[PDB]
């Protein structure tokens, strides 16, 4: 288990650590989060309480480096840093667990959310779609544009999802017109898994990682990215079986853990009704239209 | 966006515009079966794709083999219409290109959309007239060539005759309108008033009869007469108590 040490608290702030949150007052005694699993990449965020507008928020992997947390007063916000001297970080958390100024990550042992939440989630891939080469970690916020929205604006703070559009011609094979439109299978299949992704793994890996980020960071977005990869499948009649029960997982999963109440601005009325009950899957994501229908009978 | 009467004018603009109305593409008979079940049998329809400045209708006639071991025709031929109408585009000099299509149906977004990705320079438009231009195949002389069509073909037509001689194109297809309108309404009436004096004829290379301006004048009121004349018939209205104002209200949308 490893450890993100606080240099300090100075301000008044809402911190969350993967699906878990907790309060810090303003000048509150804080210096980190300890026990944190090892072998899943994990996300740590903030909600200021003077000002809500500030949500933001670092993913990293301790299995990459040692991380810790300082506000910088200048820019008005916690930043993530790491530090190379490892005797002296392990000699900073040393103290801070003995005199236990730390929280520990409260995960349950019957509890899989979170390895189910980012099973396919890589930290190389998140560095991917969030450029800063020179950190391990990876920031996102609320604000963030992405590639596809920009088209529709600052380059270098863009989230570099992959484009999925289905009036392009990336999508729509000259000759095929009808056909591609109608079924996406080609579109998915030839031009996203074997020609970007390279395998359905790197695809629910982003699936996934979009979705985290809507729910995290109310980023706009990454809402969007994760719906379109969801219809994209939904709406290709030859799919292969196994990617057709994951994404059945993964959708449960995620709809389990939404907030009930932030149900009516993470998810998209028309993309839910068609892949549930008009795509060529209706009938194949028996666990996520169960889940739908007992907790959000009202969207639908 | 969408064209409304908020701009009526910019259908005649220096701009090139086409409107497309698929609403006689797929056309059928319903018959009853020898077992007694229902079948259908389709028969030739036509693309109706006409340049409202200039009268220029492009009528590609689709023949019945198109649709032979197809399912789902009703949605293919939206398919098919905006592959035709692509077509149509591509074979067309740059400069003649319309820079907008207008489809008269909002179904036919989507298929025109994907076939014309080729083209994102050509708007894509719905529109919110009601435009009668499923009562072409009333006009006899276009009736005539989808029905004898053996294979696929196109025609063209000048839907305006002669008339932008003497007239402008917002006068032209406000009369285009009228007539029909009027046909789509009550076709014996409307054709019985364009064709009841044998003095006035059809040229063999037009397609309505050679009115004189002050016989236009007669014809185009003898038509809101009929539109008057079937409103008060089916509702059960009398005509009579009827304001001018009232009147075009009616016969205008
Ligand atoms: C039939 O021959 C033509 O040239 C067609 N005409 C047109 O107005 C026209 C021009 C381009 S598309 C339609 C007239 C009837 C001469
Ligand atoms: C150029 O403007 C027009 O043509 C406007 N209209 C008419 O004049 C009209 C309506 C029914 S009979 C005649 C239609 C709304 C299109």
């Amino acid at each position: 288990m490893n450890t993100v040490p606080f240099t300090s608290a100075p301000i008044e702030v809402t911190i969350g650590i993967d699906q878990y949150s907790f309060n810090v007052k303003e000048n509150q005694p804080f210096h980190g989060i300890k026990d944190i699993p090892i072998g899943h990449v994990h996300v740590i965020h903030f909600q200021h309480a003077d000002n809500s507008s500030m949500r933001y928020g670092y993913w990293f992997d301790c299995r990459m480096g040692n991380f810790y947390i300082q506000y910088d007063p200048k820019d008005g916000l916690y930043k993530m840093m790491e530090e190379r001297d490892g005797a002296k970080f392990e000699n900073i958390v040393h103290n801070f667990k003995e005199r236990q100024m730390m929280v520990s990550y409260p995960k349950i042992d019957e509890d899989d959310t979170w390895y189910n939440l980012t099973e396919f989630v890589q930290m190389d891939k998140i560095r991917k779609i969030v450029r800063k080469d020179e950190n391990q970690f990876s920031y996102v916020d609320s604000s963030m544009t992405t590639v596809q929205e920009n088209e529709l604006s600052d380059p270098a703070h863009s989230l570099n999802y992959t484009v999925i559009n289905f009036k392009s011609r990336e999508a729509i094979r000259p000759g095929h017109e009808m056909e591609d439109f109608l079924d996406k299978s080609y579109y998915l299949n030839t031009v996203m898994l074997q020609g970007i992704f390279k395998n359905s793994s790197n695809y629910f890996g982003e699936l996934q990682f979009a979705f985290l980020n809507a729910m995290f960071f109310g980023n706009y977005g990454s809402s969007l990215q994760w719906h379109a990869m969801i219809e994209l499948i939904c709406s290709s009649a030859t799919v292969p079986k196994h990617m057709l029960d994951k994404l059945d997982e993964i959708l449960y999963y995620q709809i389990k853990t939404l907030p009930e109440q932030y149900s009516d601005i993470l998810l998209n009325e028309r993309v839910w009704n068609i892949c549930l009950y008009s795509s060529f899957q209706k009938n194949s994501l028996h666990n996520t239209e169960k889940i739908m229908e007992n907790k959000y009978p009202e969207l639908l | 966006g969408a064209m409304n009467s908020s701009n009526y004018a910019e259908l005649f603009n220096n701009d090139i515009k086409l409107f497309v109305d698929d609403t006689n593409v797929y056309r059928v008979t319903v018959h009853k079966t020898f077992e007694g079940n229902v079948a259908t049998k389709a028969i030739n329809g036509c693309i109706f794709t006409l340049n409202p400045k200039t009268g220029h209708l492009f009528l590609k006639i689709i023949h019945t083999s198109v649709w032979a071991g197809q399912k789902r025709l009703s949605q293919l031929a939206k398919w098919k219409t905006a592959e035709e109408v692509s077509a149509l585009v591509r074979s067309l000099p740059k400069e003649e290109q319309p820079k907008q299509i207008i489809v008269t149906r909002k179904a036919m977004l989507d298929p025109l959309e994907v076939h014309m990705l080729d083209f994102p320079n050509i708007a894509i438009r719905p529109t919110e007239l009601r435009l009668p231009f499923s009562a072409a195949m009333s006009i006899d002389k276009l009736s005539d060539v989808v029905m004898k069509a053996t294979e696929p073909q196109m025609v063209l037509f000048n839907i305006y005759d002669d008339w932008l001689d003497r007239i402008s194109s917002y006068t032209a297809f406000s009369r285009l309108t009228l007539l029909l309108r009027a046909l789509k309404t009550n076709e014996e009436s409307a054709k019985m008033i364009l064709l009841s004096d044998p003095t006035i004829t059809i040229k063999s290379y037009h397609l309505w009869p050679s009115f004189t301006d002050e016989q236009w004048i007669t014809i185009e009121s003898q038509m809101r007469d009929l539109i008057l004349t079937e409103y008060g018939r089916k509702y059960n209205v009398n005509i009579s108590a009827l304001t001018q104002t009232e009147i075009k209200d009616i016969i205008l949308g």
